[PDB]
């Protein structure tokens, strides 16, 4: 058999608690139950019951996990064969430098590097290496860059930002200690004022979040730092950023239904500290800001029943006026956000379920004209395309730079005139281990949910398949919090998609993919159940059409989509053979109710908050930890990270101890526990690709499908 | 920018 963790009874409440913040209105009396693996949650993580229990668990992983080492080996190689070793990312204008990254063959950490505005990027002469992470990373478990932050105009201090455990809780610190300033204790953001006078950043707080922006001054002790914007209401975080000028502040608050912002004016330097409102919070509303010089303000928001956005323009005088409107509010347009530039604003959003980029220019009058919106133009029927902003650093700029990628073509990054229309290449992915895309397709099917509703599916496979009979699927799902899943290119799945395996992403409602509505109407608070019958849709229609059969088919979720499999898995365990479950969100009601687990009050606008009676019991009709139950489940692995800052290592703990508790059938439900990484992690190396190679080995292995079609 |  497997572990199974002791029962200590514990009661767990749901409701009013004294001294405790349960929400604006929790039930009175209360309601109480018991979880008899409440212990295994340890806040220090280091409580030696829990640690030898998870050492049990580790034991019987590798124990059983013998068998596809050499498996797993194989497919470390296909991957290594698909990533390209020794590489330079797409440079970018930053100032007077062309910015870019690079990996070398035996290395495990970009560097990060820069060469001067009219040279030529490439390791050589003219390189300066800003950072080598590397040499952050020496003789340490864990290492993550949050941040590489030079300081405008000169580029001479270069501030970053580090997290060493994986918790998320940043130090920034400066390259080659130029200078000795420190900051403890941030969400990684730096965000620079002028001159390199000063910088600014956020802290964390109780239950770790986001709760404040602050000015740090060079030359000073954070000690010294002025706090200049808390928000105390629970269900926000702060957020802040920089005007394309430069010259003006933007500090926000965003709920999952709620914004606010605040604008700091940059020129009137160090010493100066206050703010100016925008626009009120009002429950409900969400908007977010950019400027346009110092005066107009191009407001992007869901106002006025607007629900996929409408972009308006209004002044910095007088910011509650709206009624100009740019880009009108659109039934079958979600526009998720601006960015703006001196001469114009890029658009991004969504069209007929795919990513979409739109491109407004000024007017002969010099001011933001509503007739030259252009749509940008793409060549494949079904791709993903995201503009970079990450990668436009100058506010002057005519060359806007886009990541563009399909399922069957490796991505490219590449410049393009907002005027001209022209597309140049900047730098086009590689992919060896003899990859072409001709042997591959995507194609679009639809499911048809239970209420009538068309689930759409994006699926790619070896064009040499035979299709006249059923074949192995890999079916993956997300779909929490309007993310969407995206049809684009990724090595990673090639691995199955050599063996004549389907893969195939389920666009669920939760997701965005549909426009605002396939999540605030479709997948969320008491219709979050949706997500769950969606994809058991989605996965039906595999089997009805032919494509697959259940002891063919394996699914696939991480983190929200964790969630997703859990419930699934309660439900229709039948349609599967075989599931992987990385980092998965599933003692849903038990971390729900407890305002300290680290991102609960956040999400109380999301799922729901157990506490009140309009909310118990739907959460708990897809709790996956509550609905376990004896019956049988297919093979399935678990994997998490002990100091997930997101979804706690408690949670898959407890659900794997559970199952092998309650289940009736004698799959393997395996647990993989790395005690060095996050929720992100596995890792921040070629470690991660080994980690994502047992995952490969462990379905492949229950599939019994393990040889290449070449 | 934090997420499940």
């Amino acid at each position: 058999r497997g572990p199974i963790a002791a029962h200590r009874p514990h009661e767990v409440v749901f409701g009013k608690v004294e001294g405790e913040d349960r929400g604006a209105n929790p039930m009175d009396p209360p309601r109480r139950r018991v979880d008899p693996l409440f212990w295994l949650r340890d806040d220090n993580r280091a409580d030696p019951e829990v640690l030898a229990h998870l050492h049990l668990e580790k034991d019987y992983y590798e124990k059983r996990a013998v068998d596809i080492k050499d498996l797993a080996e194989t497919i470390y190689q296909e991957h290594i064969s698909h990533i390209e070793e020794t590489d330079m990312s797409a440079p970018y204008v930053y100032d007077r430098f062309l910015y870019y990254t690079r990996d070398v063959k035996g290395l495990s950490y970009k560097l990060h590097c820069r060469v001067p505005a009219g040279k030529t990027p490439g390791e050589g002469e003219d390189e300066e290496i800003v950072l080598d992470e590397n040499k952050l990373a020496e003789g340490k478990s864990f290492c993550v860059v949050g941040c590489v932050a030079p300081a405008p105009p000169e580029h001479a201090l270069v501030a970053y930002s580090v997290d060493y455990c994986g918790d998320e809780v940043y130090s920034i610190r400066f390259v080659r200690d130029v200078v000795a300033d420190k900051v403890e204790g941030t969400n990684g953001s730096v965000v620079w004022g002028p001159n390199a006078e000063c910088f600014f950043y956020i802290t964390k707080d109780a239950s770790k979040r986001d709760n404040k922006v602050w000015r740090h001054i060079i030359g000073q002790p954070q000690s010294e730092d002025v706090c200049l914007y808390t928000d105390d209401d629970p269900l926000f975080s702060v957020g802040v950023g920089r005007s394309g000028d430069g010259k003006t502040l933007i500090i926000c608050s965003m709920s999952s239904e709620t914004s606010e912002s605040h604008l700091l004016d940059l020129r009137k330097g160090v010493k100066h500290n206050t703010l100016e409102m925008v626009r009120p919070r009002e429950k409900g509303v969400r908007y977010t800001v950019e400027m346009h010089g110092t005066d107009t303000l191009i407001v992007l928001t869901n106002k006025d029943k607007c629900v996929n956005g409408k972009v308006v323009l209004t002044k910095r005088s007088a910011p509650t006026d709206w009624g100009t409107v740019l880009i009108p509010h659109d039934d079958k347009v979600t526009i998720d956000d601006v960015a703006v530039f001196a001469k114009f604003a890029v658009l991004s959003g969504r069209r007929d379920g795919l990513t979409r980029v739109w491109t407004v220019r000024l007017g002969p009058d010099n001011l933001f004209s509503s007739a030259t919106l252009k749509e940008l133009h793409f060549d494949e029927p079904v791709f993903t395309a995201h503009v970079v902003c990450s990668q436009m650093k100058t506010y002057d700029a005519s060359l806007l730079r886009l990541r563009y990628s399909s399922m069957t073509t490796p991505t490219v990054w590449y410049d393009e005139d907002v005027l001209s229309g022209e597309r140049k290449v900047v730098k086009a992915r590689k992919v060896g281990g003899g990859f072409e895309s001709k042997n591959y397709v995507c194609r679009r099917e639809l499911a048809t949910a239970p209420d009538g509703t068309k689930v759409p599916i994006s699926l790619v496979y070896d064009t040499s398949i035979d299709l006249k009979k059923p074949n192995p699927t890999m079916l993956y799902g997300y779909g929490s919090y309007g993310i969407c899943i995206e049809p684009e290119f990724n090595s990673r799945f090639l691995p199955y998609v050599d063996r004549g395996m389907i893969y195939a992403i389920a666009h669920v409602r939760g997701g965005g993919e549909m426009g605002r509505t396939w999540y605030e109407v479709g997948g969320k608070y008491l219709t979050k159940r949706n997500t769950f019958m969606d994809f058991i849709a989605c996965a039906e229609h595999l089997i009805s059409s032919g494509l697959t059969t259940p002891a063919q088919l394996s699914c696939e979720g991480r983190s929200a989509g964790g969630l997703l499999v859990g419930a699934v898995l309660n439900m229709r365990p039948d349609l599967f053979h075989v599931a992987l479950a990385g980092v998965p969100f599933v003692d849903v009601m038990t971390t729900m109710c407890d305002p300290s687990i680290p991102l609960t009050t956040g999400e109380w606008e999301e799922w729901g908050n157990p506490n009140e009676y309009k909310f118990f019991d739907y959460m708990n009709s897809y709790s996956p930890i509550d609905n376990v139950r004896a019956q049988d489940y297919p093979h399935l692995m678990i994997q998490a990270g002990l100091h997930d800052p997101r979804v706690a290592y408690w949670e898959p703990a407890k659900w794997a101890s559970k199952l092998r508790e309650l289940k009736t059938d004698s799959n393997e439900v395996l647990l993989k526990m790395d005690l060095e990484s996050g929720h992100f992690s596995a890792s921040d190396r070629y470690k991660y690709l080994r980690e994502n190679a047992i995952q490969q080995a462990f379905v492949l292995k229950h599939l019994n499908v393990r040889q290449l079609l070449r | 920018f934090r997420v499940r």
